[PDB]
């Protein structure tokens, strides 16, 4: 918690807590100039509240007096923290002007509204007249900037308590707070900047949710010897596709090659296995004898003799979801002591104890659907739910990436959102490209968090490489993207 | 870099 | 003062001071990455005294720890006052390095020293192991930044107190101090920034001595209205000249032309007068009989006859200085009741009785060795004595322009400094051209004052347009840059 | 008059009055257009009178309903003519709004006012609430369109009827009226549009007073054919100068040579002559021996002997003005046989019988106080006052140049309106330059009427190429200008 | 030019 | 501009 | 566009 940050920041370091809410507000009045340019024209309506989010807010307005066009400050609360209060009285002793009731015609005098309404921590649903407020502000057509987090968001879930801001800009203090980085808080912070306020390096680090930025991409990515061959760079094996599911396949192999990967085999169904070769000759596309279409267990044997000279293993995409499937998943998981990369029917028919008995490392690959049916719970109950997914890693000794516009990635012990990607990666195909990602990145020697971390931010950045609409965005384009996405990570 | 991370 | 208003901002307006001194010290980090680009590769060593310059210092290596790559501080002083105590207990408690004896090679191991030894209002003389830590610093060849003002600057003067800090960058707070803008200070300050810091607006604004800026002339200069004529822009004459000096006429003439003056005539002992049109056509030029080449009183009712069809006289440059100019010069202006331009030989020859006698205004126009004649004094006492100036002017009301590298321009109430020009100033001619311009802003309806405040900042800012070295610049240059200059400021 | 031209169009053709109406309304629009971009985001309030500019006022309203944000009439009359009647009732079926009283507040709502109160012919001072009205308009910093005139100008003379819209662009129809192009209308005209509204052609050609465009002055220029010498080109005598004024004939001759006349001569005072050869030497400036420094009768016999051989004289620059000037001037004029351009001091003492005698003619050139001790009149009776000149240049058989702002040159039975140039002509020297310009014209053929036209235009055209800010030109670099407006206008 | 003289 | 004059 | 659609 930054809760807690501030607080040692304060008690146990010595800065004034007046200190810490100057700086909070002047790091805002620095970030609209930023985005806005020149203040000096602009009239500034600031809301706010009682507490220290409020207290926040009178110091933008009580910094802004005299160098804008106007200000006015509508407070909306009842009483005032102590900070609140100096910083009100401050406000008031440089000649500034407070109102206590908000009238609708208000906004018609002002061009930028500063929400200082609430803060991070806020629990409840609003409600009454601080509802009317935000619903107001939201209609009003003016520029937005929040404070800390857009009033109404939920900071530790994302979550939108009823009615909240939608803010065009929101300036934070240390670290994003999960409420940011998560949706609809996400969608509702607009652009958001991390202010230094003061806190020491060493609190802000001590954080064990972190966004997956760029720069921690660069720096996990692998080097290349030039003197190096194709088994320097490891070999897949994915066990994939179907006579119903003959693409995903040939999706996951290109993945892995992509990324850099040596050497990619796909075990796939007899006549399916042809379509990969056909279409990406690079490929090793190995026939696969079936009685109806579908791996079962007489092919335990051959898949497990394929598994040894190989690296990783990824299992799942295409493979169909019917009993002989899932008696084979199974069956071959428990035995194969390689890492395994388990995604879509995979998931849809693993049985947990299978993960936990596996000496060998696993990385799970869940859309919400998947991981709904999985721990037996409503997709709702599971979609961002980072602590059930937290939980989930360190109890089944596994990696968890839960697939959604923010992805999670944990083993349980560290936890990481992915924010790159747009709505072209809503498409089939899309995960199946990320799982011979993640299956080509452990094969070439990350760790499965690093191989997952990395993959899931390089997935993401691809999509925002194509060059058209992202909604005419397909698998296929995302592969030749790849290669374009990692130059521009170095 | 000092004040913001973007 | 500075230092009674952040008095009264502490006491009065209820800041504390511990919020000023932060937004000090953060101040200063911004401004040293404006300058210096990305800290990160930087290391730092903050040399601070005991008092709040020192304390401004403290804040400066705490907000670096952790974000650049060394910080250490070097604390000068005996004892600290009650915020560069707390500053340094901040600091510690960061983790940061503190030293207290400062070892010559320490030098060697840092990029960029932060100058918060002293601050404004030092008085005495430095010497001892302060002026060796000093000179060290001078002679190493690092980035230096002052915080405030360098260390060993007079801030009221801008006098070198035996020795001082030469900066690259200086950091101070809410106003520029008469140090920064008076040399040696303007010298020794480099590039001066000056921050917000959170003073009331009101008291920043209240200050009586002031920079002329670029905004401040824009909103001096005249208007043109389409529908005009001649004389709506005025009418000049300019008594000057002598068989001796013969081309100081024709530079202050087209001084007033190129400023947009009407009309303007000179008075100038035939056949000198003849120099005049022979160069610039424009001007009127009329012929002087004198007995020996020199204005005496015989010419005293001519003189007084032409004034009475113009709006304002300059007289003075190259008339000459014996007593039959002595004579005519007192006895003239005694009579005229036009606004007078009063330089060079008739400063030399002024009796200030007669200013003191005139009903009409007055602007006098000396460099520091016609100043230290006039008064009585030796240049060392005049020269940048902005004290002096002020009763001056007040005692005789007039505007006194008293040039230099920095000019004063007062008239005992308000005080201007102005800071554009260069080197190619400091050559025969130039202060013609200014004499000029003066008098031509005030025969546009500027008030006296105004007019010199207008004049010397675009005398200044037309040397800085010559397109090749500074040196070579001469006023028949000057001249031609004058309208660039007013294009520029519009 | 347009009154007139409308009333034949209506009568004679037998255009209904409506269309033109029609089309003046819509030219209006397209002209908002052109300026503003697309109109749909913008909010109009249009002030109608009740007269047929209020008329206009409908037909903009009318069409522009449905298309742009916001439309509002306040209908400021309490009467319609035929045509704002049935205007009116077309913007009400069409479903506009119209109110009747004028709430200050109302201003608040709209981005463009469209000023169709009162138009051409209005004649008495704007009292009571209209004057309100366009008082707030004023005040208000909207965009301002004003159809036809802005209110409150009287159009036959540009004066302000007591107070007057002052407008960004105005659009009038068929012709611009003379109340465009005297100031102060000129001013409160901002950027004139000139609509066709379908006047015949023949109708609008027959107006007898004109604007002097670029095409105009293209098409008198002379040819220069290239099997040419200097006495193709003429010959130009300047009589000009004097002890005390010497630098006006250097720059008349130079105005002669550089609109492209073949030889100009300078009798000037010696040894004043001597000053223009020293700057010009391509001038002939011939010594005149006088008795005092001014041209008296004794000069009368060579200045007559130096006229035989030129094509015509210029007379009047600097020459003074006592009784032998006197004398002298009025002597030389009734016995020059060769056109004469008369100007200045020549003005100041001619004596107009002999110009009624004179059978060579003659251009005068005076600035309004010239004008006024001519006629003996007030500065305020002759300025602007293009009857007067008319009636003066037909009474003294002449062609009148009557300088300010907008220049008037008229012989009696054209009269044409200049409207180049810019503050920087309101400078001594600037009058001296057009004088030889005029005779440069002459001598190279041209009437003494089109010599004038075209003079006056490219001198103030080349004030306009000026670099630098216009207050800085001098005659001098007026002089090295001309050459390029003479490209310019090619 | 049909509709404007400018 | 709003922390600094340059 | 207030007299052509194109
Ligand atoms: N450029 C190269 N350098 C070193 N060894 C190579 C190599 N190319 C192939 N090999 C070796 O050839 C075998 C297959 O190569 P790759 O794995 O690159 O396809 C591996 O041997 P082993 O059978 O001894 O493990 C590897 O040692
Ligand atoms: N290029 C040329 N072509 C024709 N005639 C020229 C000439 N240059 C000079 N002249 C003649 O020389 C005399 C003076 O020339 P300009 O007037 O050009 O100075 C004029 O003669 P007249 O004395 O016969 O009139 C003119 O005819
Ligand atoms: N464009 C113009 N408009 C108005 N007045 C002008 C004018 N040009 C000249 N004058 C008048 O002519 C006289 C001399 O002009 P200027 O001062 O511009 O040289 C002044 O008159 P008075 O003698 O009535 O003061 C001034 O009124
Ligand atoms: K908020
Ligand atoms: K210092
Ligand atoms: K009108």
């Amino acid at each position: 918690h930054m809760k807690e940050i501030d607080e040692l920041t304060i008690k146990e370091y010595g800065v004034d807590s007046r200190i810490l809410m100057e700086r909070a507000g002047i790091s805002v009045v620095l970030a609209m100039e930023e985005e806005l340019g020149n203040l000096s024209d602009y009239r500034f309506l600031v809301l706010c509240g009682g507490g220290n989010n409020g207290g926040d807010g009178f110091v933008v307005a009580r910094n802004l007096l005299g160098v804008v066009k106007d200000v006015l400050v509508v407070f909306l609360g009842k009483k005032k923290t102590p900070d609140c209060e100096y910083n009100y009285g401050l406000y008031k002793k440089f000649g500034g002007k407070v109102v206590e009731q908000f009238e609708p015609s208000i906004l018609n005098e002002f061009d930028v509204v500063v929400d200082a309404i609430f803060g991070t921590g806020l629990r409840g649903e609003i409600t009454g007249e601080y509802a009317e407020i935000i619903n107001l502000v939201n209609k009003s057509g003016k520029v937005v900037v929040s404070v800390d987090v857009p009033s109404g968001i939920d900071s530790n879930t994302g979550k939108v308590l009823r009615t909240a801001v939608k803010a065009d800009l929101t300036v934070t203090f240390g670290v994003p707070k999960i409420g940011h980085i998560l949706f609809p808080g996400r969608d509702l912070t607009g652009k958001l900047k991390v202010a230094n306020i003061g806190h020491p390096v060493h609190l802000i680090n001590s954080i064990n949710r972190y966004v997956i930025t760029r720069e921690m991409v660069r720096s996990l990515l692998p080097e290349r010897p030039r003197d190096s061959h194709k088994g320097t760079y490891g070999k897949v094996l994915i066990i994939a596709g179907s006579r119903l599911y003959s693409g995903a396949p040939v999706l996951s192999g290109m993945g892995s090659l992509k990324v850099g990967t040596g050497l990619v085999k796909l075990a796939v169904p007899f006549p399916q296995n042809l379509i990969a070769t056909s279409r990406f000759p690079e490929l090793i596309s190995v026939p696969i004898d079936t009685e109806k279409g579908f791996f079962s267990l007489q092919n335990l044997q051959e898949c497990l003799e394929l598994s040894k000279d190989v690296d990783v293993v990824a299992i799942g995409p295409g493979l169909g979801n019917n009993e002989h499937v899932r008696e084979f998943v199974n069956e071959f998981l428990k035995t194969l002591e390689k890492p395994a990369v388990i995604d879509a029917d995979a998931i849809n028919v693993l049985d947990t104890s299978v993960l936990k008995e596996r000496k060998s490392p696993a990385v799970l690959t869940p859309h919400p659907g998947e991981m709904a049916r999985l721990v037996k719970k409503t997709v709702g109950d599971v979609k961002y739910n980072y602590e059930l997914a937290e939980e989930f890693a360190k109890e089944n000794d596994c990696v968890l990436v839960l697939k959604s516009a923010t992805t999670i990635v944990t083993d349980g012990e560290k936890t990481l959102f992915n924010i790159t990607g747009n709505t072209g990666l809503s498409k089939g195909g899309s995960g199946d490209v990320l799982t011979g990602m993640i299956a080509g990145f452990i094969a070439q020697g990350l760790s499965p968090l690093e191989a997952s971390t990395v993959s899931v931010y390089l997935h993401g950045f691809a999509a925002e490489l194509f060059e058209q609409d992202e909604r005419g965005l397909t698998a296929s384009e995302l592969l030749r993207l790849i290669p374009e996405a990692i130059r521009r990570l170095k | 870099a000092w004040l913001f991370e973007a």
